[PDB]
């Protein structure tokens, strides 16, 4: 199926995102 | 010719009959009710929902204990319900697959069927073995049994295809009397409460009285539309009512040798397969083709109430002995129960 | 690559830490803002910049230049704000997708219940193909309420969470759901093509075989993926795809069950116009009804895998599933318990005795 | 022909038929009426019945 | 009391006309699709013709196609056959048949050895 | 008290029910047909089992028994003045409101009765079989043509007719109502899930 596809794609948008906001804040 | 003479005496004849019955008709019961109030609206809850059957259930019987039932179905089984705990007393096979009526002695030791085959087949309940088998099995009928009652643990009355209505004797296995004289197939009969005179209805629009001592038709009533399909007593033992295909009861009574009251709504395009009186002889509960039974006043012509429960045509309908409920068997294979 | 940066980070303190304050010159200010260690008194201090985001690995040998003044002051232009600091040289279609499909797992939902309430609720209607479908139905209603926990447990992660057991387990819930529904879909087709190729098979034993391969086969593949994951990769929530083998373990039997029912479907298409024949029309119109309930729109996107498909061909093959599933509900519901004459049949009459 | 015995039979059956007597409508009528409320309380279908004594629930 | 008392018939040379009124009493004639059977000497029972209620879709056999014609009346409850060209071999006794069922398109027992709804029609004679 | 008894009704019943089961497995594994125009006659095709059912002794009569038939696969109707009672016979039986979804299958076992034989045309898309004249061909197809006639009428019930000829042994036979049956039955599921 595709439901996994975007769960991974859509997590690792946010995890990238997680990561530049995150230390940029620290 | 003498034969035109023959049909000339019978059509004279019928015409004195036809005038001695208007001579006698005064105020119908229809005009002298006009005071009593009418039963007023009544409910009718499904209390119970005998289900277990495979084909279309195609009659039923009630017992003296009224509380236990047996139905027949097309699938070739007789099932014996306990209306009170909705369990199956007893389910026996049958030898014929097709079968049209069944019966229930007033002793709770006996079960009739019949059907296709000319043979009406006789059920032994109260077995010393386990097992019930076939007690009797009643042959000599031409015809297709249509309906069947018990007059006692040693005699019994059946309908047939032909119009031979033959009163059998269980002990010796060969027929006792046979009414006839009706001209059709007679589709099912009424025994009177004090089981000395039946009637019978037949698909000619006729209802003949015959006494079970002789074999003398009584009288005749000729006032119907269409064959006749449904016929019960009048608890009382003075009067019966009638059902054909027409969507049209008729209450006949015995001494006036006329109807009294006819039944039938002007939005309704339908037969009349099953019909039955209630305990007190007010209700009179009639099935129909139109997927649900109906209830009408006895003494108002007016409609009661109505009872749709079933998802197909009603073919049997019956009350208790004491009118507790009213159990209704329709061709979807499920029985309900009424009250 | 992001529980990564936290570990680096958490080294980088530390050997901040290691590192005292003490120095023949007044120091700066030593903290974590990137790690600032010790500067040199009246002189220009640099620091390696870290690595751990996409835009600063291009730059690893990139130096932040700062200007610890000889009286242990960094250079504040103004005291407004936060100190001052020089740094010069250190999408949408997601979002839209997550629209589009949330929107119409919500109708559904609301769509299924009504339709699994109708179809209980009727005591007269019990029958192995309607128990079939009532099963279906509820499948689809744990497929939306499982994609429900989902999404929104992957905002409460990235907005602990990761470490903790609860995470994986619904992960693999919704694995199961969605198995469990395509399986389903599965055993609708082979019972159809059962009733369809004359075989006289007992009633009881050949349902109960179908409920069991319907719920217990998703157990027998859903599972072994599920500790094959943890014991290899277990840190996000058993979320990343990082070796193909085993995210193909709990794709190949949904693969083969769409296969498999795709020839059913062409069977059974078959047949129909074969009984048609003795008009475009109304095959139209059969297969149009056929389609949903089968789910062969799966078809049309499926030998393509997630490792071949790149580019604008994912937003077009992710367009079909996010669009025909989250609506394929939908379009079993109405066409099987609101368009079927049957049970409208059963309203008309019932009409009567409710007013 | 054999027609000619199912008259003759038929006739008979008529005159037999035409010999009986006859009740007026109104006072067969009147019995019925009277009947049917000699029983009126004793009918569970026509008057309610409560739930202690029914043997349906 | 159901019954069908109809006229006409007697005895006409081959090629005339002949008209049979089936005066039906005892019941609704705009409710049964009424028939005509005939019973030819030393043969069974056969279907003539037929009409609905109203009447919108008559019907006969092939050997009376075009010859006969049927018509019906609900207001004087009766029912017509005209006869036109007259053939020497359709002697026979014309009843009055009366479908058993109301508001059906069909019924059984029309042409049976025995049918209580049946008038009991004339001898009509072709001959010279 | 009360609660021995009721047990022993409450094992019977359980009795019933394991009864009944096995009862209604042969009773759907099963087909019954009604041969018109009793006696049992039971045969297996391809270990599919079916009940031929023959009227005998009934009364001419029919508009009675006739309706114990409704619940049927398919009713065999065959055919032999002698032919107009049999068109009236089927027609009579295709627009009934109890039979209205019951198949019925015909195995067909001239000038003077029926007028339309002089300019009837043989159907193009006939099938003749050249071991016989076309005079007996363009019989058969005309009383065809006759009977579908009064068949596609009216379907309002929806209830197909299955015309075959007598061309073949008894043996060939059997195959033909195995084929009908087995096409009746996919039809009706077909209907069942909504696709036809």
């Amino acid at each position: 199926h595709s439901q996994g596809t975007f769960t991974s794609d859509y997590s690792k948008y946010l995890d990238s995102r997680r990561a530049q906001d995150f230390v940029q804040w620290l | 010719s003498e034969l035109d003479q023959l049909r000339q005496e019978a059509e004279q004849l019928k015409n004195q009959i036809r005038d001695a019955r208007k001579a006698c008709a005064d105020a119908t019961l229809s005009q002298i009710t006009n005071n009593i109030d009418p039963v007023g609206r009544i409910q009718m809850r499904t209390r119970r929902t005998l289900r277990g059957h495979l084909a279309k259930i195609y009659a039923m019987h009630w017992g003296t204990d009224s509380r236990l039932l047996v139905s027949a179905s097309q699938d070739g089984k007789l099932i014996i319900w306990d209306s009170y705990t909705t369990n199956k007393v007893h389910a026996i096979p049958l030898r014929s697959s097709w079968v049209m009526t069944c019966a229930y002695a007033p002793s709770g030791n006996y079960v009739a069927c019949g059907g296709l085959d000319n043979i009406c087949s006789i059920y032994n309940l109260k077995t010393r073995e386990g097992n019930v088998r076939v007690s009797r099995e009643l042959a000599g009928h031409t015809g297709y049994l249509s309906c069947c009652r018990f007059l006692d643990d040693n005699q019994i009355v059946t309908s047939s295809g032909d119009t031979t209505c033959a009163l059998w004797d269980i002990e010796t296995g060969q027929q006792t009397t046979t009414f006839t004289g009706h001209t059709g197939d007679v589709m099912s009969l009424s025994l009177a409460p004090d089981t000395r005179l039946f009637v019978s209805g037949a698909c000619d629009a006729s209802a003949k009285l015959w006494d079970v001592r002789e074999g003398m038709c009584r009288q005749t009533f000729t006032g119907h539309e269409s064959d006749i399909n449904a016929i019960c007593f009048f608890p009382n033992g003075n009067a019966f009512a009638t059902g054909s295909d027409d969507a049209t009861c008729r209450l006949f009574d015995l001494r006036a040798d006329q109807e009294l009251m006819t039944y039938s709504h002007d939005n309704i395009i339908c037969g009349i397969t099953s019909v039955s009186f209630s305990k007190s002889g007010r209700l009179l509960l009639a099935g129909y083709d139109d997927f649900n039974c109906n209830v009408w006043d006895a003494l108002k012509a007016d409609r009661a109430g109505v009872l749709a429960g079933h998802d197909n045509r009603v073919s049997c309908l019956g009350v208790t002995d004491d009118g507790m409920a009213v159990a209704t068997g329709s061709w979807d294979s499920f029985l309900k129960i009424w009250n | 690559t992001v529980q990564k940066w936290r570990e680096y980070r958490r080294q980088c303190q530390r050997s901040l830490t290691e590192d005292p304050p003490p120095a023949t010159d007044l120091f700066c200010n030593r903290t974590f803002d990137a790690c600032w260690p010790d500067g040199e008194p009246g002189s220009f201090v640099n620091v390696s910049c870290p690595w751990y985001l996409p835009w600063a690995s291009s730059v690893p040998q990139g130096h932040v230049y700062r200007f610890c003044t000889a009286e242990g002051l960094w250079l504040q232009k103004d005291n407004s704000s936060l100190p001052w600091r020089d740094l010069s040289e250190c999408e949408e279609q997601l979002l839209f997708l997550y629209i589009i499909y949330t929107v119409g797992y919500a109708l559904s939902f609301s769509a299924l219940v009504i339709a699994s309430a109708i179809l209980l609720g009727f005591r007269h209607l019990h029958c192995t193909r309607n128990y079939i479908h009532l099963n279906l139905f509820a499948s689809f209603i744990l497929r939306a309420l499982s994609v429900f926990i989902k999404d929104a447990a992957l905002k409460w992660m990235y907005s602990s969470y990761q470490d903790s057991l609860s995470c994986r387990l619904v992960f693999l819930l919704m694995q199961y759901c969605v198995a469990a529904n395509y399986y389903w879909l599965l055993v609708e087709g082979v019972y159809l093509y059962t009733l369809l190729a004359f075989s006289v098979f007992s009633e009881q034993w050949i349902f109960r075989l179908y409920v069991s391969i319907g719920w217990g086969v998703p157990l027998l593949f859903v599972v072994p993926w599920g500790i094959v994951k943890y014991l290899y990769e277990d840190e996000g929530c058993w979320t990343r795809n990082s070796n193909m083998n085993y995210w193909l373990i709990i794709r190949l039997p949904i693969l083969f069950a769409i296969g498999v029912n795709f020839l059913i479907f062409v069977r059974v298409i078959c047949i129909v116009v074969s009984k048609l024949k003795a008009i475009k029309c109304r095959l139209a119109k059969s297969t149009l009804t056929l389609i949903p309930l089968l789910g062969t729109h799966e078809v049309i996107f499926a030998f393509v895998m997630d490792e071949h498909a790149r580019g604008t061909l994912r937003f077009i093959k992710l367009f079909t599933e996010l669009s025909f599933t989250s609506f394929q509900g939908l379009m079993v519901a109405i066409l099987y318990c609101f368009v079927n004459n049957e049970v409208q049949l059963e309203f008309r009459k019932s009409w009567e005795r409710w007013r | 022909t054999a027609s000619i015995a199912q008259a003759r039979k038929l006739v008979e059956q008529l005159k037999m038929e035409a010999n009986i007597d006859r009740i007026k409508v109104s006072k067969a009528a009147a019995d019925l009426m009277a009947y049917c409320e000699a029983h009126a309380k004793e009918d569970p279908l026509l008057t309610p019945v409560p739930a202690s004594e029914n043997p349906f629930r | 009391q159901v019954q069908l008392q109809e006229s006409g018939g007697g005895l006409v040379q081959p090629g005339g006309s002949l008209r049979l009124s089936c005066a039906a009493s005892g019941f609704t004639f705009s409710n049964y699709k009424m028939n005509w059977v005939r019973q030819a000497p030393g043969k069974g029972l056969e279907w003539v013709s037929d009409i609905s209620q109203s009447g919108a879709s008559i019907s006969y056999t092939g050997s009376v196609k075009g010859r006969f014609t049927i018509s019906r009346d609900n207001a004087k409850n009766t029912l017509y056959l005209q006869m036109n060209s007259l053939k020497p071999e359709d002697t026979a006794v014309y009843y009055c048949a009366r479908c058993p069922a109301p508001f059906t398109r069909d019924c059984f027992d029309v042409t049976s050895t025995t049918y209580a709804y049946r008038g009991q029609g004339t001898q009509v004679t072709v001959s010279s | 008290d009360q609660r021995n008894e009721e047990k022993a009704q409450r094992e019977a019943n359980k009795k019933i029910e394991k009864q009944l089961q096995k009862d209604k497995q042969v009773y759907r594994a099963t087909h019954r047909l009604l041969l018109l125009g009793i006696f049992e006659t039971k045969f297996q095709v391809d270990k599919v089992n079916f009940h031929m059912f023959d009227v005998g002794a009934q009364r001419d009569e029919r508009r009675k028994w006739i309706q114990c038939f409704n619940d049927v696969t398919a009713i065999i109707f065959v055919v032999a003045n002698r032919l107009q009672a049999a068109l009236k016979l089927f027609d009579s039986i295709w627009n009934n409101k109890w039979l209205r979804d019951t198949s019925v299958i015909l195995f067909l076992n001239i000038e003077d009765y029926f007028p339309e034989f002089a300019r009837y045309t043989t159907p193009e898309d006939a099938t003749p079989e050249p071991g016989e004249d076309p005079r007996v061909t363009r019989a058969k197809y005309f009383i065809r043509d006759e009977f579908l006639r009064i068949s596609t009428a009216s379907g309002d019930g929806r209830h197909y007719c299955y015309p075959h000829f007598t061309c073949a042994v008894d043996t060939e036979n059997i195959r033909r109502v195995f084929n009908d049956c087995r096409d009746i039955i996919q039809r009706m599921h077909l209907r069942q899930y909504e696709l036809l």
